[PDB]
């Protein structure tokens, strides 16, 4: 085989040029994120924008990933630098969804009860609602084919 | 392939490794400050209480005379006295103006005899001046 | 390589130095070899060759 | 201002655009693997920027104010 | 204390602001003028120092971040020192240390509103310079001054009061927030140079050199 | 090493600062290059020692000397070192105090 | 939901008491992995936690063998399934863990020239299972006593848990009081190893 | 080699999800003759602002020039996660140590802190827990007055008011979790 | 405090009250006898030079918000052979007097 | 008095003496690094080193090779005849940076080059010393003629 790997350091600036990611055939294991572009056929990830690359994992399974790119790069600096520096005088709190060990925790206590809502399957009579709503303008949208959370 | 024993005294040596290393984590430990008052020895509270039951007894160690300058009370006791002393030192070879409003004609050695000459050292082996005082001045 | 200096040779040396802090000059009977400069240098030693007077 | 950059992209003959060196105007060299490297904008100048760390930057102003690249 | 400038403002000069932060505190902004006429190479260095305008020499040549190591209150303060940020060495952009050119006049007097140049030996002038807080008659025929202080004087005594032992070793830190040129000829082509996506030289953010670092 | 030497009678003690002769007369030795480079390394001890300690200071000026001893790699490390935990009792929920 | 994307692991009521490193006491909620939620669901041993499941409801006890014993969460009942968990969690952190180990071993048979003690044991747990336990709850071996660890390859320890009458732990692990912390001790050069 | 441990530093050698082993990692590091100029998107540069402080100086009267000064560019907290040493029981006027390291150059400490107190009499939210749920009558009674206190604070106030609140909730959780017995420590592991 | 008034009036004189406490709230309350420590400055032993010499003949006062840090604190104290340790919080000692 | 010490309170750092007792080349080159970086070379050989956080990440990786010993700065300050009153800061301040090896340059290049402009810092030195006696010869003689044919 061929070893496929990451083209740039994650939590570094990136130009659209430079590739982010070659994954191998198998859902993929990254998907793209905000500002991120899939080659359908060689499934490899380039940057849209030019910014900060970052990895989220999703909240229902930590192993399927996606890769975000954060368009303005002086944001991240300067939030990071005086993170880091509060860090150096014990002043930072470590409670942030930086932490990858407390991410988890953070998302239990916003919304405790995001577990009992992706393991609610709807009805076919709500998932497919009745068009006259959309006709009429009760409902703005009808799109029958979300029936699956990705978080 | 290795066919002998170890020798008792070499694991002996092993173990003494051991414990080295260990009596540097306990170093590692230690607080990187210590708060500390003006009229107080420098030695008031130390780590090296059982370190002094275990070693210290009645033994005069290495460090002796540092210790008797450890176990008397601080010579600035206040603040005051402090920058009091602080603000009539001076400062030599430092970069920029000096203050002189006082006397004008006291003159120092730098413009009497210029910044390219030093006085001449008697050379010897225990009188050893600097050399060379152009390489110092990157 | 700076050939048709004629004179005291090393003046012109010790105000190339200033022009050229960095580089590294050396001399010989004929020219002065000013090292890791480019066209850049070369029309700096021009310029200021012009500005000198000659 | 755009118009005017449009202009001169479009004006501009093909064999400008192309590669013209061993080492992109940055003294990158540029290997042949890599399609991102074939399109050459700036002519590269091997025999200039050797006086940028002992000069002001001002030098390095083209003829319409914008930064022209040197090798470094 | 009233502060009046001692010269009467040429507008050949450059006008080069900077901005002091005391332990936090973002005091205001001296804007100082070079006095170009009489001193043009001083002059040039003291504004490239304050531009940004030159890259790394031996350090980023740039005021930017960095403290006034020795301040004496009714006498001096002193900044820069860019490289060995203590006060211990002298940097040009010329890639070594500039003799005075000359002290002539009105560029010999120090006075109580003058910005003047600190040299370790009479013929070495670094990047250090100095804020004469009183008229200064025994440093006349020594150091060069360099130009005056405009606006901002209640920000550089302010300095000198809450920062300062007469032994020059400052009680609190005071150090460059920002520097620049406001003013003067070379200043379009200069901030053109220095306008893009990418900047010249890397520092850290905005407001660690605010409230907490003086950049060491 | 107790008494003022290095581990070997030649360095560090007596037996390095003083002069092999002197002359009859009482006139002195003169500074060989390794006396010199001796001296050198003598004052770079000094020099190390005094560095360090300025940067010590100016990191407790600066406030950078941490409230809990030890880097992270050693809290991870050793069962010794405390949980610096604050409001919190360290193993579970608060003992009974009866 | 989605087919791709499945829950890494869901929240699960226990009805039975369970042996195993997933399975829970009855009456806890613990979130668990999705085939083992699925067994346990579908054999009738654990419910998805609705909320009047949460207030009260129907355990057995072993010995009638249906189910009968009517738990109801309250306060008191929480704080004691709260501590009966952080206790088992520790229980079944250690021996399910193998923690490894490794050193510098000289002579012909396999001995450390290092051997180990109750301080360093005590160390490996938090090294690398993040277990905090005070170190003289832990007892050797009758032939490592006298000399320490000391011998290459596998080595069994014990750490002693001391309170669990008031949790009611019994026949739910293995034994009452005891783990058997498990130890290999794999020889390497200066390379890799300490002391 | 291939080896999982090629081109890391040994802090790195624990992620084995993403390795630098192959040929242009060993190019990209040493930074050899197609990388020569690593990363060309490096900190530094930003596409968004161009280094140029957007503030408006271009205003009508001379006199209020500096009135827009500390609207802020982004969140500003949220991002950063300062530890807040208040609870959310506290007077407004304790917010600004921390209003100040990001509006410096703007006002000063007790200036920040005086409009505040400001705040306090001219609306009705003293206390940091009723500024978050009052966050829209602080909006608004900020929107008619326009100019009593500057409008950058405005916005300085309520997401940072929102965030102190947050992060005593995240205590108060964390703590109580304790003795529920979940444990973790001062990293949250 | 029907105890402890007489024992922080006259007793004896006083720097006697150790505050491990927030510095947002020792601003609001404070209590100007007291050396404001930190909590991890005290279990740290960065502290044990300006703590009394004596181990046994003193008695402390550890002057906390959240009780749970006094708990803290307490064996903080006690791990360098402080036993005679009194957790006392802001308004008992506002009765005694002793603001 | 069974009272807490009455306070101005100082914070005094500590300094670590570092000592290398095993050959480094036993050892990985991680392990080397970090030796490196606490300016250890050989077997044998010592260091003083700060108590800053950093160095504690040094010395916690190498700590079964090197051994180490604390002074505080008061004791620092004792084990040197230095009056109390004077701090390290000024003392820092005071000594020159010309002392040996001053840089960590990134590679010998560039440390070539480096005492290379120290000597041309030196060169320059005198050529400007010189050349400003011409400049000031030069003005004389002006001021002089100017005066002479007026």
């Amino acid at each position: 085989r061929k070893a496929k790997l990451f083209h740039v350091v994650p939590g570094t600036p990136v130009t659209p040029f430079e590739k982010l990611k070659e994954q191998r055939r198998r859902l993929p294991e990254y998907r793209p994120g905000n500002n991120v572009r899939m080659d359908p056929n060689t499934y490899t990830l380039y940057a849209t924008k030019k910014g900060v690359m970052t990895i989220r994992e999703s909240r229902i399974n930590p192993k399927y990933k996606w890769l975000d790119v954060e368009p303005d790069i002086q944001k991240v600096y300067r939030s990071r630098e005086l993170r880091r520096a509060l860090q150096e005088r014990e002043m930072a709190s470590m409670a942030v969804g930086e932490n990858s060990n407390y991410r988890v925790e953070l998302d239990l206590l916003l919304e405790p009860d995001w577990r009992e809502r992706v393991m609610h399957v709807p009805k076919a009579t709500e998932r497919f609602k009745d068009p006259n709503l959309f006709t009429r303008g009760v409902v703005n949208e009808l799109s029958p084919l979300d029936r699956y959370s990705y978080t | 392939e290795l066919l002998h024993p170890l020798p008792v005294r070499a694991r002996k040596m092993e173990w003494l490794k051991r414990d080295a290393v260990e009596e540097n984590e306990e170093i590692l430990r230690r607080p990187y400050y210590t708060i500390k008052s003006y009229a107080l020895p420098p030695a008031v509270g130390r780590q090296e209480s059982i370190h002094n039951s275990n070693n210290i007894r009645g033994g005069m160690h290495s460090s002796h005379s540092l210790d008797l300058i450890m176990r008397q009370p601080r010579r600035v006791k206040t603040p005051e006295q402090l920058r009091a002393l602080r603000d009539r030192l001076r400062f030599i070879g430092v970069t920029g103006p000096m203050p002189q409003a006082t006397s004008v004609s006291t003159k120092s050695y730098t413009d009497t005899y210029g910044s390219r000459l030093r006085p001449r050292y008697p050379e010897s082996w225990d009188t050893v001046p600097p050399h060379q005082p152009s390489r110092e001045l990157l | 390589r700076i050939q048709q200096v004629e004179g005291d040779m090393f003046r012109f040396e010790e105000e190339l130095l200033k022009i050229f802090p960095t580089k590294k000059i050396f001399v010989r009977s004929h020219s002065i070899y000013v090292y890791n400069v480019a066209l850049d240098g070369r029309m700096v030693l021009h310029h200021w060759l012009l500005g000198l007077g000659f | 201002e755009e118009i005017e950059a449009i202009l001169a992209y479009h004006a501009r003959k093909p064999s400008e655009l192309r590669v013209r060196a061993r080492h992109r105007p940055d003294g990158s060299t540029n290997v042949g693997d890599d399609p991102n490297f074939w399109a050459q904008a700036e002519p590269t100048r091997m025999m200039d920027g050797s006086m940028l760390s002992l000069w002001s930057r001002r030098t390095t102003l083209g003829a319409n104010g914008v930064p022209i690249t040197y090798r470094r | 204390l009233q502060y009046f400038v001692p010269y009467e403002r040429d507008e050949v000069n450059p006008v080069v602001f900077m901005d002091v932060t005391v332990e936090g505190d973002a005091l205001g902004r001296v804007s100082v003028e070079l006095f170009h006429d009489i001193v043009p190479k001083t002059t040039e260095n003291f504004r490239s120092l304050c531009t940004g305008e030159r890259g790394y020499s031996q350090c980023p040549l740039f005021y930017k971040g960095i403290p006034f190591h020795r301040v004496i209150p009714g006498f001096i303060v002193q900044g820069g020192d860019i490289l060995l940020k203590d006060g211990r060495g002298n940097v040009s952009v010329f890639g070594f240390p500039f003799p005075d050119e000359s002290f002539e006049g009105k560029a010999g007097k120090h006075l109580r509103g003058t910005v003047a140049m600190a040299h370790s030996a009479p013929n070495q002038n670094g990047s250090q310079f100095f804020f004469n807080l009183a008229r200064n008659d025994h440093l006349d025929g020594k150091f060069v001054v360099c130009g005056q202080v405009i606006d901002g004087w209640e920000v550089v005594d302010r300095v000198a009061v809450l920062s300062g032992s007469s032994c020059g070793t400052p009680v609190s830190r005071a150090w460059i927030t920002e520097c620049g040129q406001s003013s003067g000829d070379k200043l379009e082509d200069t901030e053109r140079a220095l306008s893009g996506e990418r900047a010249l030289h890397t520092m850290p953010g905005k407001e660690v050199l605010d409230i907490l670092s003086p950049r060491y | 090493y107790y008494h003022g030497h290095g581990g070997c009678p030649g360095k560090y003690g007596p037996s390095r600062e003083i002069a092999d002769f002197e002359y009859a007369d009482g006139t002195p030795a003169s500074i060989s290059g390794r006396r010199f480079a001796f001296k050198h390394h003598q004052d770079h001890l000094l020099v190390q020692l005094i560095r360090a300690a300025a940067t010590v200071e100016r990191y407790d000026a600066s406030g950078l000397l941490p409230r809990i001893p030890g880097t992270a790699e050693q809290r991870n490390w050793d069962p010794a070192i405390p949980l610096f935990l604050d409001d919190v009792d360290e193993q579970g929920r608060p003992a009974p105090l009866r | 939901m989605a087919p791709e994307l499945q829950l890494e692991y869901m929240p699960v009521l226990f009805t039975r008491t369970i042996l195993g490193p997933q399975g829970g006491f009855a009456g806890e909620e613990r979130l668990v992995k999705l085939e083992v939620a699925r067994k346990y669901m579908e054999a009738g041993h654990a419910v998805t936690p609705t909320e009047e499941l949460r207030r009260g409801l129907w355990c057995y006890n072993p010995d009638t063998d249906k189910y009968d014993c009517f738990i109801e969460r309250n306060e008191e009942f929480l704080d004691f399934a709260a501590r009966k968990r952080q206790w088992l969690d520790v229980y079944w952190r250690v021996n399910t863990g193998y923690l490894l180990f490794g050193r510098q071993s000289w002579g012909q048979g396999f001995l450390i020239n290092c051997p180990l003690r109750k301080r360093d044991v005590a160390q490996k747990l938090w090294e690398q299972y993040k277990v905090r336990i005070d170190p003289r709850l832990i007892e050797f071996r009758e032939k490592d006593r006298r000399t320490g660890i000391q011998e290459l390859g596998h080595n069994w320890c014990w750490l002693y848990l001391p309170g669990a009458e008031e949790l009611g732990i019994n026949r739910e692990v293995y034994d009452n009081k005891r783990v058997k912390v498990r130890i290999h001790v794999r020889k390497m050069n200066s390379m890799f190893a300490l002391y | 080699a291939r080896s999982p441990l090629a081109n890391k530093s040994p802090d790195e050698y624990g992620n084995t999800w993403d390795p630098r082993t192959g040929v242009e990692w060993y190019h990209r590091l040493r930074r050899r003759g197609a990388y020569r100029h690593w990363p060309w998107a490096r900190w530094n540069d930003d596409p968004v602002r161009q280094h140029q402080e957007l503030s408006c100086r271009r205003t009508f009267s001379a006199a209020v020039t500096g009135a827009n000064e500390g609207v802020p560019l982004w969140n500003y907290y949220a991002e950063v996660g300062q530890e807040y040493g208040l609870p959310s029981h506290f007077p407004l006027s304790f917010m600004a140590p921390f209003i100040h390291q990001y509006t410096s150059r703007a006002w000063s400490r007790k200036e920040i802190e005086r409009h505040l107190k400001v705040v306090e009499e001219r609306t009705g939210l003293r206390t940091i827990q009723q500024a978050c749920d009052a966050t829209s009558e602080l909006l608004e009674w900020g929107e008619e007055e326009m100019g009593v206190v500057p409008h950058g604070l405005l916005q300085h106030v309520v997401m940072l008011a929102e965030d102190i609140v947050l992060q005593n909730k995240k205590k108060a959780y964390r703590k109580a979790a304790h003795e529920r017995g979940i444990l973790r420590t001062t990293t949250m592991e | 405090d029907s105890h402890k008034l007489r024992e922080k009036l006259s007793s004896r004189k006083g720097i006697f009250v150790i505050d491990v406490r927030d510095p947002g709230e020792r601003k609001l309350n404070p209590v100007p006898r007291s050396v404001a420590l930190h909590h991890h400055d005290l279990l740290s032993g960065a502290s044990c030079p300006i703590l009394p010499q004596q181990k046994s003949a003193a008695e402390l006062f550890v002057l906390a918000s959240n009780e749970s840090r006094g708990l803290n604190s307490a064996a903080a104290l006690r791990r360098w052979g402080y036993d005679s340790v009194v957790q006392v919080d802001y308004n008992t000692l506002v009765e005694a007097g002793y603001v | 008095a069974a009272a807490i010490a009455p306070g101005p309170y100082r914070r005094v750092g500590n300094i670590f003496i570092v000592h290398c007792d095993d050959h480094p080349f036993k050892h990985s080159w991680e392990v080397n690094r970090m030796l490196r970086e606490l300016r250890l070379e050989f077997k044998g050989q010592t260091t003083i080193v700060p108590d800053i956080p950093q160095v504690r990440k040094r010395i916690w990786r190498v700590r079964h090779i090197v051994k180490v010993d604390v002074l505080d700065l008061d004791e620092a300050k004792a084990l040197i005849g230095v009056p109390e009153h004077i701090s390290f800061t000024d003392l820092a301040s005071q000594l020159p940076p010309s002392f040996g090896r001053v840089k960590a340059v990134p590679s010998p290049v560039i440390r070539s080059k480096m005492n290379f402009m120290k000597l041309r810092r030196m060169r320059l030195r005198d050529v400007l010393h010189r050349d400003a006696l011409e400049l000031r010869l030069l003005e004389l003689k002006r001021s002089a003629m100017k005066n002479a044919e007026q």
